[PDB]
């Protein structure tokens, strides 16, 4: 209706990322404290993670 | 056909994974049988 039209837009997925790559390595500092985020999650079945 | 596993290809269950089994005899075309295992769901789970 208004002309727009992006023929790709994807540019990043997080399915290439290990949670090693992404916990811990952002915080927050709440006052004198330093908070490391978890991001990823993460649960085992069958010998997979 | 029956396959029994060793404590090798034992190790941990097929899950989310695909499993191929090829029969050559020596005279015709093999047979390929190839399955996608989800989560097995009993004691025996009929996976194909
Ligand atoms: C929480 O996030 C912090 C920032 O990403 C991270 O600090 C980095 O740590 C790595 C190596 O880790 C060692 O040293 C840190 C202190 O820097 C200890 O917390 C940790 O237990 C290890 O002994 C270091 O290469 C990097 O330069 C640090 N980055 C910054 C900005 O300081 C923390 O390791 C991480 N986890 C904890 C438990 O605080
Ligand atoms: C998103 O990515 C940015 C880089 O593209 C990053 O900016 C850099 O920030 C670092 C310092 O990061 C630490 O401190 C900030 C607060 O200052 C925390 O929020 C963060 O968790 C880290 O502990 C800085 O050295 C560098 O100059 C910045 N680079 C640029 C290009 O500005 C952002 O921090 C990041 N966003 C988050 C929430 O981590």
């Amino acid at each position: 209706s208004r002309g727009v039209s992006l023929s790709n837009i994807y540019q990043f997925s997080l399915l290439s990322v290990l949670p090693s790559q992404v916990n811990n390595k952002v915080q927050v500092k709440l006052g004198t404290s330093i908070i490391n985020l978890t991001l990823a999650f993460s649960s085992n079945s069958a010998g997979q993670t | 056909v029956m396959i029994l596993f060793g404590p090798g290809e034992a190790t941990n269950v097929f899950q989310y994974e695909t499993v191929t089994i090829q029969i050559t005899p020596n005279i015709g075309s093999p047979l390929t049988i190839s399955q996608y295992i989800y989560q097995p769901d009993g004691k025996v789970t009929v996976i194909g």
